């Protein structure tokens, strides 16, 4: 036979689970000072760089998503007894929905918002999501603004907006809490989120990133000397 | 066998346009500009035929030994060109393709090479520690365009930051090596073979129609791949000219005129 | 990766006769190079790259 | 009926899981001095001798592989409390991919490298791999070098290479870490890897090894008197 | 029923050649040498017909009462034989089969037995604590070949290690009992019955074509199974000769000549 | 540039190559070289040769002629 | 490569003599008693539009030269 290009397809190139978020949640006795009883994470893939760099090969994309959650817990001390198995609640809050202000407020009723209840020690949680883009395709790069200043504006701040930003709040957030009450001993936990694109279509290929990322945009600050030395007539 | 109902759960020469005439061409992605089809829309569009689809010539620039490059944004560069700009500012939604013609003439004793690149969603980097802090006025120079630089000059102002781009020639102003810029639609003008370049750009965007004021669909970048020289003269300068023709332009959402504040 | 058991070969360039120019003409010039793959090119065994790194997660 | 040779086939002869690696990983508070927070093992079957001896009956082979992982954990002390169930991460690093320098560096994002997350107390992990040989068959024995010294070489080290070695880095490595943070009490763990060939074809049978192995090659150092005494005319 | 898509997941007389003539044969694995087929390749090969496929005679050796054995490597032994060596050193890739003829004549009053073995991928053991430290020059003696030993003599040099093989006769130089060496293609020369041996070796390797300089495909081992004797004389010596003919040889990758450094 | 194709010419079908030369190549300047009004001018001339349809017979040990 | 100037008078070569040390062709030439071959000759010389001159290339069978 002859060599094939089965593994160079777009689907195969993105058929891997890539970490996109590490989130910390703690269980302990509530106190006046700041605590990590519940956490909120803004959904995106730009926190990490590997999946971001792989996706930025193209200007436009359209795909469904698969999310997997891995939870790891540990103690902090030894003289405050032990704890029983904990249950974690993960809730998806789309834009416009109320956001929690405490680990036990009414917002956790999740009457309409989807939620996942995970029991520690079981298999990592998993879900799937379809394409939820307002337009016909996701826009990795956007060359424009959300507002245009006008001569008749009273002040310059009316039309001021960040460059290369479509919407301030996009795709909602994920809120993670520990449903169990506090044991006499504090327990810390980390949730790792892994993302896998599926049914992927792409448009307008672009050259890959060559210098370290700096912010959500295309800005560069340091390490602008990627290539190394080599002789002109040296093999 | 698929169990869940939802699919997501499933496991994976002379060219004449209008009243203008110019005397090989490159078609981007092999797609000619076309109007919106009946199977994709969101009122009655306004589709000028000859009052806007014609060649407009921008200001000439000068290329010398120390020149590093130039860049323009579309449809920003044509915001003040005849009735095209009026229709752009009188309508909420606009759409159009482009034809770009770059002219530069020299003699047989000159030498040099220019690379012209058309980039969709061409985003440039800033000149400050703050991220995405560039202003609208600085990001839309107009027909004058901007220039590239060989080094990153961080802005030291703390009271009145400039809020301007700082493109770098060898990084293409976006953090990618220039050598790979040929992945985009491109043309090369070599003084020993040719003296002009032509490109045809269709409408590219995630939406069928979008606002022209707050979003730029295309970017044009011209860079000297080889330095200019002539005989043994110390200083050499030659003119470079750019002409742009809109094609298959549609407008919708008629209302009062928009008046952006450019400084 | 670099490996002597899968070495590919060497590429070299030389002058055949020389560069000849007339008077009132530049005596130095520049040359450019490009590379590409043909239609009989294939790859195997997807893996991570060494061209991108990260030191601190966003706060 | 008549006696059959069903169990003497090549497939049956190799239809057994054989241990090929024991790897140690520890979880404790990081310190300046050396530690075993993460481990890297170079993939091969020559660490053990039984499977090596069985495979060396032939000169060339071609097969797919099945790998199984068994994890066993234990404590070391008693006065530092206890720990919660741990999660182990196993990542395959092919040649040329970046290698970790710490237990929590970016390399663990595994954007493109396959990875396994194992929860302690569950069934032993398992995976399958196809034939990934560059040539048409694996070469158990190689009589040659990777470099040839030349008269024009500046020094003798340019063309120096080990005898009977094709490539320095072949088949990549496996990196194993404990995802969980450190509990106040240290916890040690061992991972045992068992390999089973499948769909096996072999060529050029060879006599089996008769003296103890010494190194990856065919060298012998000690115990060169295998046969025992026996009388010529003694039954 | 198979669930996963991948298969791996599925549960398990005169002989004349060229201008040479020699006056029963053994074919290794019952496979005659043949050229590469159209359904397996990786340019135009060079296939000499008569300029390289002919009998070359090596240096004669002497067999006595204290002789322990001899060994040669192919295609190493023919690196300096006419145009075959030139083609070997002028091309990156080579392929060939072989015909081996061993000659040894004696009288009816002599007695002895020689065993000749052809071994694919014949790897030998070193003579030092360091592993795989043998040098290229020592591993490619050439047409002179090497000799076996009855004991393992560890090298005591620490400043200038010899880096040489130390084969052992009863271990076949590779840690396997000699009695099982008959599993390989083999011939026996018994002075009371015959005086010559012939073997035909096809090309064997994990790849269709491979370099001949850095890799040896075959090894030839000759050992005395029974000691030589004659009447009641104290000392006896007889000559042993080896001839080798390449067959169906192909070469590819023409370029400048290779010049290995042999001491 | 110039190109010529030479077939095998001789009174015999095949002949020794060492003691007999079949062809000669002669290059001569029909007109002198000049450039503008410069006193000295030099340019390179290169020659390339490709054998075609070559046959050999009479294999034996190698010949080693004594060239000085 | 050779150099052509104002005082150059000409050059000559003999075939198959000129190729006696060219790869395997020379080896086959010296390892065989009888040989046969044709040739393709390519002469390269580049100049500018402001140069002038003319070269004549001649292929001669049985090219015998005079002594001194
Ligand atoms: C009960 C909890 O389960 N709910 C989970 C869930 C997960 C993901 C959901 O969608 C989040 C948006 C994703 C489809 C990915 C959004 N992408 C695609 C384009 N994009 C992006 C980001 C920055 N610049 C350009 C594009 C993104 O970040 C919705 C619900
Ligand atoms: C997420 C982790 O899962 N990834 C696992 C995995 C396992 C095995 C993989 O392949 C490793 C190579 C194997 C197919 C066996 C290699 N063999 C076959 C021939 N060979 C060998 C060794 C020394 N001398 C000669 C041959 C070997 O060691 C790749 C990925
Ligand atoms: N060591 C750091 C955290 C390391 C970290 O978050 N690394 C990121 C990228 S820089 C990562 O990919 N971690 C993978 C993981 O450990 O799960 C700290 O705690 O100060």
């Amino acid at each position: 036979q002859r060599r094939s290009r089965s593994e160079s397809t777009i689907e195969s190139f993105f058929a891997r689970g890539a970490c996109v978020a590490i989130i910390e949640v703690d269980n302990e006795e509530p106190t006046t000072r700041a605590q990590k009883l519940f956490a909120m994470w803004r959904i995106t893939y730009k926190d990490t760089v590997q999946l971001r760099r792989k996706l930025e090969f193209f200007t436009y994309s359209r795909f469904d998503m698969e999310l997997t959650f891995v939870v790891t817990a540990n103690f902090t001390n030894t003289n405050n007894g032990h704890a029983l198995n904990q249950v974690y609640q993960i809730m998806y809050i789309p834009p416009g929905a109320p956001t929690p202000k405490s680990w036990d407020d009414y917002t956790w009723q999740t009457s309409s918002n989807p939620s996942i209840f995970y029991t520690y020690g079981a298999a990592p949680a998993r879900i799937s999501v379809p394409y939820v883009g307002l337009a016909n395709a996701y826009s990795h790069f956007y060359d424009g603004f959300a507002k245009v200043p006008l001569k008749t504006d009273a002040n310059d701040q009316i039309g001021d907006s960040l460059y290369s930003a479509m919407t301030v709040d996009d795709f909602g957030v994920l809120a993670i809490r520990v449903v169990n009450d506090h044991n006499p001993t504090k327990v810390t936990s980390k949730v790792r989120i892994y993302m896998k694109p599926k049914h992927v279509r792409v448009w307008c290929p672009r050259p890959p990133r060559a210098v370290p990322y700096y912010g959500p945009g295309v800005d560069y600050k340091d390490n602008l000397n990627p290539l190394s030395e080599k002789g002109l007539t040296t093999y | 066998i698929n169990y869940y109902k939802d699919s997501a759960s499933n496991a994976a020469l002379q060219l004449t346009i209008g009243n203008s005439t110019i005397t090989n061409s490159v078609v981007a992605y092999g797609r000619w500009p076309e109007f919106i089809r009946d199977d994709e829309a969101n009122d009655q569009p306004t589709e000028p035929d000859v009052a806007t689809c014609r060649f407009y010539t921008l200001d000439t620039v000068m290329w010398g030994k120390e020149s590093k490059g130039w860049w323009w944004k579309l449809p920003d560069a044509l915001r003040d060109m005849g009735l095209f700009g009026q229709n752009m500012y009188y309508h909420y939604l606009g759409r159009s393709g482009y034809t770009v013609h770059v002219q530069c003439n020299a003699s047989k004793f000159h030498q040099g090479a220019l690379g012209v690149f058309a980039i969709p969603e061409y985003c440039l980097a800033g000149d400050s520690d703050k991220q995405r802090y560039t202003s609208y006025a600085n990001a839309n120079p107009g027909e004058k365009g901007g220039k590239f630089y060989s080094q990153f000059n961080r802005d030291t102002a703390v009271t009145s930051p400039k809020r301007e781009f700082c493109p770098v020639d060898y990084l293409l102003g976006c953090g990618v090596l220039l050598g790979n810029a040929f992945v985009y639609p491109h043309q090369i003008i070599n003084l020993r073979t040719n003296n002009s370049a032509t490109i045809v750009l269709p409408y590219v965007n995630a939406m069928a129609i979008d606002s022209m004021v707050k979003h730029n669909n295309w970017g044009i970048a011209i860079l000297p791949l080889s330095p200019l020289d002539f005989a043994q003269e110390s200083s050499v300068e030659i003119p470079i000219t750019v002409t742009i023709a809109p094609m298959c332009s549609e407008f919708n959402g008629l209302r009062n005129v928009t008046a952006p504040k450019f400084q | 990766t670099q490996d002597s058991f899968t070495e590919g070969g060497y590429i070299s360039m030389f002058y055949q006769t020389r560069i000849v120019v007339p008077l009132s003409t530049p005596k130095s010039m520049s040359m450019l190079g490009f590379v590409s793959a043909c239609n009989d090119f294939s790859v195997r065994l997807l893996r991570d790259t060494t061209h991108i790194s990260q030191s601190a997660l966003p706060q």
